[PDB]
DNA sequence: TGGAGAATCCCGGTGCCGAGGCCGCTCAATTGGTCGTAGACAGCTCTAGCACCGCTTAAACGCACGTACGCGCTGTCCCCCGCGTTTTAACCGCCAAGGGGATTACTCCCTAGTCTCCAGGCACGTGCCAGATATATACATCC
DNA sequence: GGATGTATATATCTGCACGTGCCTGGAGACTAGGGAGTAATCCCCTTGGCGGTTAAAACGCGGGGGACAGCGCGTACGTGCGTTTAAGCGGTGCTAGAGCTGTCTACGACCAATTGAGCGGCCTCGGCACCGGGATTCTCCA
């Protein structure tokens, strides 16, 4: 059993994706929030790929139910099969 | 000794990560956050790579563009710091 | 002769609604909102179809898309209904 | 050839489920329909009708009125979470929004 | 010609008095009119081309409402 | 008598927030809509309820839209809206 | 086995860019764009042919579903190119 | 019998014309396919795939590269306005992002 | 404004592994003929859309006061950035078990297709109940 | 404490729901064939483990800069009132054209034989990642 794993999305993790998203000065209760956001997406991300999965009736989930979860909230992805 | 002024490391960083198309997250804390999830729903789970590969690249893009949509938020403010409230607002206007 | 979902609606609002009428807009929307509803539950069935290499649409692939589509409660409550429905049918 | 006993009054349904297997088999959607799929499907689209309606004939009933207007259903859609969920990309015709005022407008 | 002065100052003020806004700018209104043109052109062009499919010169509800449903702003009441 | 700045402004705000009534002219709309169809095809044809429901989800989403806009306005601790906060609001939802 | 547009676009790399060539990621992006492009010009086309009545799907739906779905320069362009392809295989 | 012809060969393409037909046969969208929407349609992608191509090959020259890496496709997307139209919620895998520094962040 | 330390850009050498080309084959595209039906075209009709007129009246518009409020300036102090050192766990290489995804054979039940037939659903018609309207009183806000 | 917006209550009038005849589409009943369930097999590939190493995270500390509170000020919308104007309602009329029906014919589904283009497998070489050293910005402080 998997506990408290949204402690490994560090700080400095949160830091560089707002380097990239072209962030100068970053606030203390940010990493929280981006944690929470990043737990939510996730989580609706991750539930359409298990329901894929358990149609299909497979024990793994794999790329290409992900890349429909992703396809399915507007947010497609390339570079994974289609 | 020698001290650099607070902002050009940041922008230095900003240009660095720009150029750059590495994944900003280390690969085994979000596995493990990806099982921790997905057991919520279905116990007895496992994971093809590419399908981890495929959610850490759609929750890094995400984010990236999140926090864009939260420095606008911030520069609409007066501000250059980002802050919770600038997140909300994006995820509000997005309907999130 | 314009086909339409008017006299199933009269029958469920005074299934539970008795003393509850509807206006016409009221009705051209809820005409809508069935049309809108059975496209996207149809559409889902017919991609997850379409994914797992079958070429037919059973209760599996509509329940599939209503999880998909449909948020928590109503999910499950669509969910119970249906499956109470088709054990109705095949039991009779 | 016995009584004509209708697909959904032996399911329990008031939604027709023999037009909804029309529309099923027309519609382009699969090579084949199974035969439960229209009668789940008849039966979710009849579940979510009666939410909306008892949803809306409350609504009708706080403004002291009998007959739902589209202000009532677009009252329904919005006031539920799940609803509002179901239904974010819609505007529904002669409906309006609803009263919300932020608490830094007022005096 | 010149019909975007027909979306007059009050009519955007109810507009925003719906949306619950306190105070309006005097610079408001041109660029409602502008994103109420971009709108309506995006909208009303995809239904010209709905209808020029179907060999018509009317465009009809039908076709409005598809040409909103492309865009994700499906309308119910208007036949849809 | 005279009434405070604000208070008739908030009457409006809870009158129309009441009522589902159209807010914008039916003519200059139906001149507007008419106006720009020209650019796409030469002499057409327009039913009445196209009009409507052009009118009607022009209204939802330039309503929509200023709710947005006054959420960007009291972000920035302003009560008033600005084309700026129009502007911030169409770039977060991707319009521009 | 598996199908996808890896020759083909590696054809049309060569055509424009002769000494360019293309790696195995952006071989898998372009062949997924390609598959999307054909999945919402196929489902706008069918859509098109639902709405008019009509259970073919011929090049007129296809023209008008290139107008609906890309960008106004893309989409005049790319109708010119689908009818001259149209125009030169009619005639020979 | 004749020479088999290629479909894609007499209409000028190199998208497979027969390939999209069967798609869009077996793909579930109408009763009947007209013989010229597949051909339209090969035309159609073979211009948007070479719309896209040209311009990555000109950032992968630009870059000082020879091949096309996703980077590539990504600035070719993003940096022309009708393909950022197109394909404006899509993400390119190992694509990154395009170089944007505010105004207001940067030193006077 | 000049100069030191840090960082970035640029050129030559090395190996590696992934792209690019060649070959066998197989399955899927092509070719040729047949057939049934979808759709193109012609005719008609009657429906709704456009064009104009008159009025009356609600709403748009111009203008004046003035008050709140957006915006610029100043202080302060706390919070976050930069850098150094320690710790910790990510990462790479490798090595096994073993679940389970993918393929094949078969076999059966489930669904397409068709003929018949009757009952549910739709268009038409009517008459009656639910809101919209108008006016006086008191309740609720406003300054 | 006085002055206005607005529930609340009563009459009144007009523009959704029930009934019915036709009709057409869903249902009963039967056949045929093929799609998917089920059992068996096998081999990719996912997970679990160990160890070294080293890169990145975490903690601490100094300091500076920006977020935030307060305050003045000048101006630009809010509100109100008189004037203008054209939206809107009702009416008339006329012709485009939306929509339905009928006929015929071209065209796409379908089937069978043929054959060649594309895909898997394999082999090999050059584009590029990396490293090291030097030239050129580049930022900050005297």
């Amino acid at each position: 059993v998997l506990r408290d794993n949204i402690q490994g999305i560090t700080k400095p993790a949160i830091r560089r994706l707002a380097r990239r998203g072209g962030v100068k000065r970053i606030s203390g209760l940010i990493y929280e929030e981006t944690r929470g956001v990043l737990k939510v997406f996730l989580e609706n991300v991750i539930r359409d790929a298990v329901t894929y999965t358990e149609h299909a009736k497979r024990k793994t989930v794999t790329a290409m139910d992900v890349v429909y979860a992703l396809k399915r909230q507007g947010r497609t992805l390339y570079g994974f099969g289609g | 000794p020698h001290r650099y002024r607070p902002g050009t490391v940041a922008l230095r960083e900003i240009r660095r990560y720009q150029k750059s198309t590495e994944l900003l997250i280390r690969k085994l804390p979000f596995q493990r956050l990806v099982r921790e999830i997905a057991q919520d729903f279905k116990t007895d789970l496992r994971f093809q790579s590419s399908a981890v590969m495929a959610l850490q690249e759609a929750s890094e893009a995400y984010l990236v563009g999140l926090f864009e949509d939260t420095n606008l938020c911030a520069i609409h403010a007066k501000r250059v710091t980002i802050m919770p409230k600038d997140i909300q607002l994006a995820r509000r206007i997005r309907g999130e | 002769r314009k086909e339409s979902y008017a006299i199933y609606v009269y029958k469920v609002l005074k299934q539970v609604h008795p003393d509850t009428g509807i206006s016409s807009k009221a009705m051209s929307i809820m005409n809508s909102f069935v049309n809108d509803v059975f496209e996207r539950i149809a559409g889902e069935a017919s991609r997850l179809a379409h994914y797992n290499k079958r070429s037919t649409i059973t209760s599996r692939e509509i329940q599939t898309a209503v999880r998909l589509l449909l948020p928590g409660e109503l999910a499950k409550h669509a969910v119970s209904e249906g499956t109470k429905a088709v054990t109705k049918y095949t039991s009779a | 050839r016995a009584k004509a006993k209708t697909r959904s009054s032996r399911a329990g349904l008031q939604f027709p489920v023999g037009r909804v297997h029309r529309l099923l088999r027309k519609g382009n959607y699969a090579e084949r329909v199974g035969a439960g799929a229209p009668v789940y499907l008849a039966a979710v689209l009849e579940y979510l009708t009666a939410e909306i309606l008892e949803l809306a004939g409350n609504a009708a009933r706080d403004n002291k009125k009998t007959r739902i207007i589209p202000r009532h259903l677009q009252l329904a859609v919005r006031n539920d979470e799940e609803l509002n969920k179901l239904l974010g990309r819609v505007t529904i015709a002669q409906g309006g929004v609803l009263p919300n005022i932020q608490s830094v407008l007022l005096p």
